[PDB]
RNA sequence: UUUUUUUUUUUUUUUUUUUUUUUUUUUUUUUUUUUUUUUUUUUUUUUUUUUUUUUUUU
RNA sequence: ACAGGAUCAAAUCUUCCUUGAGCGACUCGACAGGCAAAAAAAAAAAAAAA
């Protein structure tokens, strides 16, 4: 079986922030118990590191089907971790151009006139 | 009978880092640290005798007398072979074109491959306050005493 | 990589290696394809029946 | 023409076909030139066409210019197209570098199963893939590319036992074909009288004893002796000479009616043609008189020498020739040893070790017979001595310790040289001697100022003049 | 070194002595010991000064597809002529575009051009004309060290096809640069792997011993296929490469296991490169324990082949360079004056070795043909008969383990297929034979010698004798025929059948060696002993002495016979031009014993013939003998009363170390 | 050119089959400092300007 | 550049001539660096590896 960066197609995909220093891959194997992997941890689960070999707390799980992503993503959710708790995020999107839809900018504002906000 | 081939004369002349003719020794001073540690290496490998240094990593090289005999014999040839070699090449230089690489005259940070840097300055201005002190106090002939602010004292000069 | 490419594609040119209009087929059915293959997977996302994807495409 | 040069190294990098220039170049004998262009040759040899290399490398080979950079490069592109060039580039490419003495057995090898896979397909009846539309050779080869590819080995010391044998016996046949031939339309077709002389040449050069190859080409001779030119019959003889047993009743037979003609068909002969004449003479065996045979030789060569005295193109063994003139006490006359002496000058440059002994024992001899008319002394060639001792001096790393001692001991008797290549010649006896634990049976200072030549200018001595 | 060129290109009698294309090797190679090198690590400072200006992901230059051997059309137009192009033309003329296999199988449903032999639609086209499984990996560059091996050996499993070169070498170059973070294990796997793509489909040398594999049946009269593209020449691996790996073995050396020991052995072998430091560190640590045994047979003769074979030639360059010392050295002044004035085989550790023989012969029935061959021949090198050095006791192991394997031995189990495989298997009978002739001949000498101061081997080797004459009779007629030197317009030689050819002439040599040997061997026992010793000496330096008999064989003097008759029969029908160079002197001297109280034999040896074609080609190589073979010769051919007046011209005016003295 | 006589035994042969030293197609290897923080890289420009060609000398 | 050429031919180490002045000198040919982050009296200080 070829690995999966070598694929010509990726299956789905999830994302993970904010994980501690001492993390490996049979920790987020354990963390993802009792559901369907894309393959073996060492190929499933991938870990984000600069040059410096510094990891960056960025991560990616793979998954049989999106079913089972989405399932384990609802499953999964908030879920304490050696002292934090990971956020799961979706790493594949639909193929619709919903990017085109883009909302209405405001045609007047005051600064002077309105409360003091840091939104972008 | 027979004709005589010329040859090429291009790598002699071509100076650049892909070129090994012409940068088999480049640093001057670098140079010799390689020798130096080539030296220590086989010397403090090539003749065991129990003790285990602490210079580089372990390698399972062989320990019999006859093998480390023949491995000297070796290490003596490309020694000379190198020696040989960067005598010609001076030669040939000096004898060309003029040109001498003589050793350093001075410590200078120049010689280390080192910037000039206002620490440094610093450094060596703080030296040459320590040098002058210890120099001028060998020539008095009393010793100060311990004195503070209120206290009476009396001074004699020249 | 875009300068190499364009010294690359002049020196095969003077060579007469290069072909113009093979290239511009290539490039075109490409471009093509993938175009095709893409709404091909959206029409099939929704689930519909065989005839459907091919009346629609 | 610098301006040229110039700006074609300057506008080198814009030269889509750069191979062109180097052809031409070389042509034109730029070596310079030819040199620099290396320096942008060497990034594009993966670039160029397989043909284009072949002709690249024999244009740096024809002017004996060696680049092994260059060459690595070209011989690692060649890989995979060695398989698909015709006969005439391998040629070209194998001959490349033969010129610049490029040792590639590697190359070599490959090439000669090249050879013997398409000549066992020519043989089989196959016709010819490959073959002003006639753009590209033929892929099968001929007996002239053998041949061709012989001589290159010859010269690369290339000693291809399998090969030869083949090479031999497609020789053999062509012979015994060629002799079954009935009118004289269709003679000499497939080879010509110049190509048993590269053979014999080839086979002589690489030191090969093939008594059914050499007697098989001899029968050819003996037949068709009236078509030979003399210089073809003269080269075939010496060489044949010296590796037949001339005692042999073979061989004989053929080298009495050579010799024969060559007598007749000697004033058409160069130098070079009548030093193999003398050598062939002395080497002879005939059966009958004997005696008057040399003399004759001799007494001619001897005076086609005289007429001869204008050559300075021509390249011949004079020190052999001169050897030969000076034989079981044999005096050689004035005029002639003046001239050879006058011709072996240019040689100097193309004298081997074993060249510069034989000649100073050739002058050696020659005055050791003694005095003659005016010459109280007998006859001498100082200026000729002290050249040799010279370029002997210079050349100390190229001699033989015991070659060395005969060398010194007949420059010594031959009209010892100046002090100052007298001086240093001790010197590096001694250090060899020394050096090797040289020290025969048999065998039982300090240079000054003034001893330094006076044109020099090297002494504090002020001469009046301009 | 200047001087050093200069006389070998003065030199008039050093050549290139070659019988064969294949014959021909690389040059041996000695590489240093590693050191630090702080140099060139400042030096790769200077090669990544604008880094960071420049592409993130593929900073490396671009492959480029080879050229055509024809020039293109004029005006380009592949397309509207409609021919059928192979892979690196189309992709040189579509720009290097990537054709998936979706893409070309689309296009070639419209276009005849893609419909070429290797535009598979099932595979695609690389960017580079890679096809045929190529296109379907990833650049070697791109793929993490984790992930080369089952790189590797994916791509094993796929003037054709030409843009693999650019494949492989990518891939090369990759290994070195993560040398030093791949398994020590897995290293020696992709060198291997290297190697079987660099010298798949090759012929080893006639004279050689070592060799990879074994020849087999591949599914031509002969079935042999020969390339010269493939040529044994060809250096498969680059020395940059062991180079740098040299390092990374000496650091896990005791991780290794025997099976990657052996391959190690093997790829340096093949390689032609050899490391002192690695061969000692090797020796050193392998030995008998009352370890070897762990080793399976075939994997040890391979451990000992590639190590004998290496040391031999170490040995050989060592010897080289001691005499080329000399001159480096200075000499002052003084020291000429003072000088002045004053002029007024053994490669192998014993405990190795004893291991190896004990090994041998607790394990001669596992063994197989080729590999006890190989084992055999390889070991008895040490064994010589001038007179640290072997043991009786471990030669005699030795003997006891062939003797062994000799009456275990089935006698050819494959039916007698192919040709090739039919002789090489006859010459590596022969190899057992001088085996067995070497060790008897070394253990008689060393008694005989010793005593003075103060096994039944013939039984198992009558056998090989029998095998081998009747094998050389059946092959030589089975075998097709060709034109002799003694005697469209073109002779037909086909260069597939010299091969074998040569083989089967090697094979005879090696016998008419090894039964010379045994007589000198046989004659040593018990005229005194000094006066026995004497005498062999003087027969083996090649000097007058007592004239050789043949009655001393005694058991072995029928074998002897038909081995000589078998020997004739092959020389009156196929000349004498194949002969091996190394053993000329022996098939002379075989003859030689053959004429002796003699009934009819005088009239078929002459005193075309056996003879005559032998002494054509003793003639003929002149020019490559040595001086011990010309005197041997020149010894012989008085015996025997040969007359000649080619070969007498030769053996007095063509060498000045044997006509120049008496 | 047979019989016979004379000279010469790697030291000087009536002469280079001739005496010495091929690394040859390959002289080829990444140092120091460093408990812990931050920008380590993000983007573009540049060399073929010829009539490749009068196609590679059977 | 000892690169080319002449001569009855050179101390080791070119007797003499040509290269217009060997492209003003050296050197490079994947050569060279505008903008951004960070730093920043002129100026200097970062090897590559998300």
């Amino acid at each position: 079986t070829e690995p999966i960066s070598h694929m010509q197609e990726k299956p789905a995909t999830l994302r993970l922030r904010g994980l501690p220093y001492r993390t490996t891959a049979e920790d987020i194997a354990n963390f993802f118990e009792g559901y369907s992997l894309a393959g073996p941890p060492d190929e499933a689960i991938q870990l984000h590191r600069r040059m410096d070999g510094r990891p960056t707390g960025w991560a990616s799980v793979y998954f049989e089907s999106e079913q089972e992503a989405r399932r384990a993503k609802q499953d999964k959710h908030r879920s304490y971790l050696h002292g934090r708790y990971i956020e799961i995020f979706i790493n594949f999107e639909t193929g619709e151009l919903e990017w085109i839809h883009q909302p209405q900018l405001s045609e007047n504002v005051n600064r002077k006139h309105h409360g003091k906000d840091n939104r972008g | 009978l027979r004709h005589r081939v010329l040859p090429s004369s291009l790598p002699n002349r071509l100076f650049s880092v892909d070129n090994r003719e012409t940068t088999r020794f480049w640093p001057p001073p670098l140079q010799k640290e390689e020798d130096e540690r080539r030296g220590a290496f086989v010397e403090s490998c090539l003749q065991p005798s129990g003790k285990a240094s602490l210079l580089q990593p372990p390698q399972c090289l062989p320990r019999a007398p006859s093998h480390l005999a023949k491995l000297m014999e070796e290490e003596e040839r490309l020694r000379l072979y190198r020696h040989l070699k960067k005598e010609e090449r001076d030669a040939a230089t000096l004898n060309k074109f003029g040109i001498w690489a003589g050793e350093p005259i001075a410590d200078t940070p120049a010689a280390k491959m080192q910037p000039l840097v206002a620490r440094t300055c610093r450094q060596t201005m703080r030296h040459l306050q320590q040098i002058e002190i210890e120099r001028l106090d060998k020539q008095r002939n009393f010793q100060v005493p311990l004195f503070g602010p209120g206290d009476l004292m009396e001074v004699k000069y020249e | 990589t875009r300068f190499f490419h364009r010294k690359r594609l002049k020196w095969l040119d003077r060579t007469r290696q290069f072909d113009y209009c093979l290239a511009r087929r290539v490039f075109k059915s490409k471009y093509e394809e993938n175009c095709r293959r893409r709404k091909i997977q959206v029409l099939q996302a929704r689930g519909a029946s065989d005839a459907v994807i091919e009346e629609a495409n | 023409f610098r301006l040229i040069a110039r700006g074609i190294y300057r506008t080198a990098k814009r030269f889509i076909n750069l191979p062109r220039v180097c052809v031409y170049l070389a042509k034109l004998n730029a070596t310079g030139d030819l040199q620099d262009l290396s320096r942008f040759l060497i990034p594009q040899v993966e670039a160029y066409f397989p043909f284009q290399l072949c002709l690249l490398a024999h244009a740096f080979g024809s002017v004996r210019l060696q680049d092994k950079v260059l060459f690595a490069a070209i011989d690692e592109a060649l890989r995979p197209h060695l398989s698909e060039l015709p006969a005439a580039m391998l040629v070209k490419l194998t001959q490349g570098y033969a010129g610049a003495l490029v040792h590639n057995y590697g190359l070599l090898a490959r090439v000669s199963l090249l050879l013997q896979q398409r000549l066992s397909r020519a043989a089989t009846g196959e016709a010819d893939p490959l073959t002003k539309r006639r753009h590209s050779g033929p892929l099968l080869p001929t007996l002239h590319h053998l041949l061709a590819f012989g001589r290159v080995c010859a010269d690369l010391k290339y000693q291809d036992f399998g090969y030869l044998e083949m090479l031999s016996i497609q020789m053999q046949a062509a012979f015994r074909a060629d002799l079954a031939v009935s009118s004289s339309r269709e003679t000499f077709q497939r080879f010509s009288p110049f190509s048993v002389q590269e053979l014999v040449e080839i086979f002589h050069r690489l030191k090969v004893n093939d008594v059914s190859l050499l007697l098989a080409a001899l029968r050819h001779v003996q037949a068709r002796m009236h078509d030979y030119p003399p210089s073809c019959v003269a080269s075939i003889g010496f060489c044949t000479a010296q590796m037949l047993p001339c005692d042999a009743s073979t061989v004989r037979q053929v080298h009495a009616q050579m010799l024969e003609v060559l007598q007749e068909a000697v004033p058409l002969l160069d130098l070079c043609s009548l030093g193999q004449l003398a050598a062939f003479a002395k080497k002879a065996k005939p059966r009958r008189n004997r005696s008057a045979l040399r003399s004759s030789v001799f007494e001619a060569v001897e005076a086609r020498v005289i007429e001869l005295q204008g050559d300075g193109r021509t390249v011949f063994d004079v020190g052999r020739l001169l050897e030969l003139l000076s034989l079981n006490g044999r005096r050689v006359s004035e005029e002639a040893f003046h001239i050879l002496c006058r011709q072996a000058h240019r040689h100097l440059d193309l004298f081997e070790p074993q060249d510069f002994c034989r000649l100073a024992r050739a002058l050696a001899r020659v005055k050791c017979q003694g005095s003659r008319g005016e010459q109280s002394e007998g006859l001498q060639a100082s200026s000729l001595v002290n050249a040799l001792a010279r370029r002997t001096l210079r050349q100390e790393d190229e001699f033989s310790p015991r070659d060395f001692l005969s060398l010194l001991r007949s420059l010594t008797l031959a009209g010892p040289p100046d002090r100052v290549y007298a001086v240093p010649l001790k010197e590096k006896l001694r250090r060899k001697q020394v050096l090797h634990n040289y020290f025969p049976a048999s065998q039982s200072e300090q240079l000054l100022e003034s001893d330094l030549p006076p044109s020099s200018r090297q002494t504090p001595t002020l001469r009046k003049g301009r | 070194s200047v001087a050093s060129r200069i006389h070998f290109l003065n030199s008039r009698t050093r050549f290139q002595t070659a019988v064969h294309a294949s014959d021909v090797a690389p040059p041996f190679l000695l590489l240093p010991l590693a050191s630090p090198r702080p140099l060139l690590a400042y030096h790769h400072r200077f090669r990544t000064r604008n880094r960071k200006r420049g592409s993130r992901f593929h900073p490396h230059p671009l492959p480029l597809p080879p050229p055509p051997l024809s020039p293109p059309r004029s005006d380009a137009a592949h397309l509207f002529a409609g021919k059928p192009l192979a892979a690196s033309a189309v992709s040189t003329a579509a720009g290097q575009q990537t054709l998936p296999p979706p893409l070309l199988r689309h296009l070639q449903g419209l276009f005849p051009v893609f419909r070429g032999p290797e535009c598979d639609p099932s595979c695609g086209v690389g960017p580079a004309g890679e096809a045929a499984g190529l296109a379907l990996l990833p650049p070697p560059s791109l793929v993490e060290p984790r992930h080369l091996e089952d790189l590797a050996r994916r791509a094993l499993q796929a003037g054709a096809c030409k843009s693999d070169r650019l494949f492989w070498r990518e891939l090369a170059a990759r290994v070195e640069k993560v040398r030093d973070l791949l398994p020590i294990e897995s290293l020696v796997r992709l060198l291997t792997i290297l190697t079987l793509n660099g010298a798949s489909g090759t012929v080893r040398p006639v004279k050689q011993i070592f060799q990879a594999f074994e020849t087999q049946d591949e599914d031509n009269r002969t079935g042999l296929r020969l390339a010269s593209e493939t040529l044994p020449c060809v250096r498969p691996l680059p020395p940059r490469l062991l180079l740098a790996s040299t390092r990374e073995f000496l650091e896990d050396l005791k991780k290794l296991s025997p099976p990657a020991t052996a391959a190690l052995a093997a790829t340096f072998a093949w390689s032609n490169c050899a490391s002192s430091a690695l061969l000692f560190a090797l020796m050193e640590r392998w030995a008998w324990r009352q370890h070897l045994g762990d080793f399976t047979p075939a994997d040890f003769a391979l451990f000992v082949s590639a190590l004998g074979h290496l040391l031999s030639q170490q040995e050989a360059t060592h010897v080289k360079y001691s005499r080329q010392a000399r001159h480096l050295r200075e000499i002052s002044g003084k020291q000429i004056m003072a000088a002045f004035r004053e002029q007024k085989a053994w490669h192998f550790t014993a405990a190795f070795f004893d291991g190896c023989c004990r090994f041998m012969a607790t394990r001669a029935e596992s063994f197989s043909l080729f590999s006890f061959a190989s084992a055999a021949r390889t070991l008895v090198e040490n064994l010589d008969a001038v007179a640290a050095c072997p043991t009786p006791d471990s030669v005699e192991a030795l003997a006891k383990a062939i003797s062994l394997f000799v009456a275990s031995w089935d006698g050819g189990d494959k039916t007698h297929g192919r040709l090739a495989t039919r002789a090489a298997n006859l010459l590596l009978v022969a190899r057992l034979l001088r085996a067995a002739s070497q060790c008897e001949l070394y253990i008689h000498l060393h008694r005989a010698l010793r005593l003075e101061a103060e096994v039944d081997t013939v039984g198992a080797c009558k056998t090989l004798l029998e095998h081998i004459s009747c094998e050389l009779g059946l092959l030589h007629s089975e075998l097709e025929a060709l034109p002799l030197l003694n005697s469209r317009g073109f002779v037909h030689i086909s260069p597939d059948t010299v091969y074998v050819r040569n083989e089967l002439l090697a094979a005879a040599g090696e016998s008419a060696a090894a039964v010379v040997r045994l007589h000198h061997a046989k004659s040593l026992l018990q005229l005194s002993t000094g006066a026995r010793v004497d005498r062999v000496k003087r027969w083996m330096r090649g000097q007058q002495a007592e004239r050789m008999q043949l009655e001393t064989l005694g058991e072995l003097k029928s074998e002897a016979e038909h081995l000589a008759d078998a020997i004739d029969r092959v020389l009156r029908e196929r000349g004498a031009a194949g002969l091996p160079t190394e053993q000329l002197a022996d098939l002379m001297e075989v003859f030689a014993l053959c004429v002796g109280d003699k009934r009819v034999s005088q009239t078929p040896e002459e005193t075309l013939s056996s003879l005559q074609a032998l002494s054509s080609e003793i003639v003929r190589r002149y020019a490559a003998l040595d001086v011990n073979q010309k005197r041997r010769i020149k010894w012989a051919t008085r015996q025997m009363d040969w007359k000649d007046p080619y070969l007498n011209h030769c053996l007095g005016r063509f060498t000045a170390a044997v006509t120049r003295q008496r």
